[PDB]
């Protein structure tokens, strides 16, 4: 089950935009909106005030969890 | 407006604020209209400064905006000639909103019930529905 | 233009506009259009410095940028020969105006109803239509 | 509010509250509502401040805070033409209360009985249910 | 060029500019030449800081681009003996001509109808006919 | 209150500390009261600076905190307008108790018996149960 | 050169310039030549200036290179003892030209028909003759 | 304390030594007490800054700290006006105490035997016992 | 002490040795005990900063370490009011005695025989007895 | 020493080393014993400051040391009262012994027979005994 719970999240990083504080109400769900649109090919434009940094949620390999589990079987 | 004239003429002298809106007014007889537009004009930049992460029409109004509304007032009511002191403070109190708007320091609440004003969520992620999560019972 | 001359007149002495006014206009004698050109001037100044990232014909005004309006107006109306104190205030609702632009501040709202001026879409990206992706409920 | 104006005209003359409070009031004779007025604009600061670390309706009172409300308060009092020592013991305070709110220095406790007011908490985390640890005495 | 000197005689005192004028002219009289002149180059050096980004024979005016204009030539007008103020505003007016070179902020519009002027392509990329992209319907 | 006005009135000459207080007392005549609660807030701050790495009720009062008692004391009791030198020590005291929070600086021992004041445990670390440690004299 | 006799006479008064002259000439009346020759300079001085990214025998002239041939003749003519703005405004467009060279700013355009002057391939590259490129639409 | 009231009136004159207390006694006759609770004082001082690395019931007293304990025992009794010449030998013996407790220079001996304080173990480490170590005479 | 006060006297003038000396006595008239007292704290000091890397009660005595201990106890002995001459060599002379803590400079040797005085082995250590050393004739 | 008080009195006046000697000394009158022992005290500073990197009792002085000996004794026979162009000497002088003692600058050498005064090694290494270096011919 934690080898599952990890392919759920591994692979794919997070994807979180720094809007510059002070920005209107209406600005932050255009870019909510944008940066969960990131799919294939994804590309678009930011201001210079705004980061698209992309962190990785799940870090590691799948040695471990299969060692335990041919130990296991 | 946050604060009312009545609560304007009371932190700073009546007379004072008469010397300072007499000439204004166009009949030039003490009037009452221009530091209600004054109070309006700096509730304006404290709704500007508030807006980054508040519901702006605030449920609750902090206790310090009273003061913080007079003296953006008192320093727009002396834009021709200010005393150093009164630049000095307004000076203090953009720095104060800068802080609020940026999250160094909250506004605060009010002072009756000790509430503090609700906001939109300045962060909010969205991910994939949960599968395999530890909440899941089965399996295990 | 943002601001009426009815309001330049009363944030600032009327005596003094018209002292301002004066030499301006061709015949000598106080004069009103002045004031509005120089109005729609500084409505123009702050419309380019707001451009950036609302639709500009604003559907609401934010309350504040009356005032900002106004001192940019005065300015202009003093460059002759300027008091210290005009120009520190021009140069303080520049910095505002270029913090509003950058994305530091929020105009504001119209004080009346707390609405935000729209814009159009500061960000924006464009990807290939989703497949494989968590709403497509079949297989699984 | 923290402190009464009973402690406020002790720490700062008596006399000189009444000449610094007389022209506030609407009649001109000395009155007390302004300093209680100044008072808990001054508290409000200070909740203000403190709101990030603590429950606000402060359980035990740290004995130092009626000090730094009486000297807000005084400043406050001052607004028109303050002494560069008021400002300056102001400029103190506000450091030292911006250093209470980032955690640098705790308030203090109630002088009678040495006790730290409470307040929510400031760090929080959670994780999925504990299987497999030292604990689980089984196995081994 | 972009401002006439009629609004430039209009934004600064008609005379002041004939007292500016009247000794460059060859009989010595006031003329209007000159002025003319001097808006003209005024009006070059604002081309040449906006033909980065934009077709020069502008489409729409924006509406800031006289009073750019009437600075410059103002500050032109006055080579020989420039007070303080006119060169520092001179200096603005560059800053910003920078600025908008540089594209720190757009010029404005035409306040009549909220038009920007176009411009050429600042960025163009050209790449290779798409092939297997995703628009191609076919295989899948 | 860590320091007597017994003390205050001894390392400050009293006549000094009679002109002090006779103001601040509500007859006009000299009063002890006065000086015992400007004790008391500065003792409320020395146990606001001491408390972050002791138990504030000392069991054993290091000798040198009855000086920065009354050092605190003698500022707080010059609010109105103090020497440079009464602030150049304020600052030095306030400087040493910030060293003394921080830990740079251990406040010092009762001189009597040379006993130093208990506290919290500053550090503190848990670990699951030790197993084959050396000192599980078994196996090996 | 780039400027005649006739506009830097009209730029600058006449009676100046003559004040200027009169002493460089052998005789000792108003001459002609020495502002011709000035202005030759001036012109040589930009000429370098603009070599750099320009086919130097200019198709069409920038409509602000006359006030900036002026302003260096100027400068050039005032050698002996030169007033302040003038210095400053020689400094001003040398920077202007340090700016054309460097590529910062484009020199701008004939304000007849808005046609900037050609010049050389500032990047100019050469590589092998293209085989496999996507337009060889043999294969694929 | 270090130093004995019979040697500061040695190091620094008794007449001045009077002159200092004869305020600070409650009759105000010269007295002995009050400069001994100074010298305790300053003991106190030097017994904090020391007991960082030393036992601080000192088994040998270091010969420099009886004048260590005279300057500051001197500048506590000069707190209302001191001399620049006594604060400056203050600074540069509380700079002295600060690099002693900092391990930058020792206190120094008895000049009678030549024998320095002794104090805790400023270093401490502790392992398992050890095995396998060349001590081990046996295997090899 | 390092130096006697027959060394004192003649670097420094009896005379006004004896004038520093009379008011700090007892009774009023020139004494002796005061500077030998003064030469022993400053032969303290000097021990102080060179017991980091020597044998404190030294075989041999460096020869400068005469003038060191005189002008430190010559400072000493001025500290109600001394010269600027005499602070700079003061600090002149704590530089050295830094230095020769550090290990810049030694400290010199005697001058009649030219040794240097011995000290503990600042540099120590212990490694397990050499085996497979080249030392090791046996084997090869 | 190194320098004699013949060449102290050569180089610098005798009727000046006579004014500065003739108060030192207990009766009153000329003396020349203080001149040689602020010789000693000087070449005692050289000596210190050699010692770095020579074998101390010079087998050849260097020339320039007599000159270095003659203006620190010079130094220190004015320290009650200096010239500025003394002390300013006396700093170069500890610069060119600082460099001296670093390896900067060499002292000189004896310019009679321009030998250079030998040292103990600086730098010094010891390696085991070279066992297959090329200067065994055996093997190869």
């Amino acid at each position: 089950r934690d080898f599952a719970e990890f392919l759920e999240i591994y692979g794919l990083p997070m994807r979180v935009g720094k809007y510059p504080t002070g920005s209107t109400n209406r600005e932050k769900a255009t870019l909510m909106q944008a940066v969960m649109d990131i799919g294939r090919r994804a590309g678009g434009i930011i201001p210079m005030g705004m980061t698209l940094d992309f962190q990785s949620a799940a870090d590691g390999q799948s040695d471990p969890f299969m060692a335990m589990i041919g130990w296991a079987e | 407006n946050y604060a009312t004239v009545n609560d304007l003429c009371a932190r700073y002298t009546r007379t004072r604020l008469d010397i300072l809106t007499r000439p204004k007014t166009a009949d030039g007889q003490p009037d009452d209209a221009v530091a209600e537009q004054a109070l309006a004009d700096a509730s304006a930049f404290i709704d500007g400064y508030l807006a980054a992460r508040f519901v702006l029409p605030l449920t609750v109004v902090p206790s310090l905006l009273k003061r913080q509304c007079c003296v953006v007032a008192w320093f727009y009511l002396n834009e021709s000639q200010p005393t150093e002191q009164i630049t000095a403070t307004y000076r203090d109190t953009v720095r104060w909103l800068e802080q609020v708007r940026d999250g160094k320091t909250d506004p605060g609440v009010e002072s009756r019930t000790a509430a503090s004003p609700e906001g939109e969520d300045l962060v909010q992620v969205q991910s994939d529905p949960p599968v395999f999560s530890r909440k899941q019972k089965g399996f295990i």
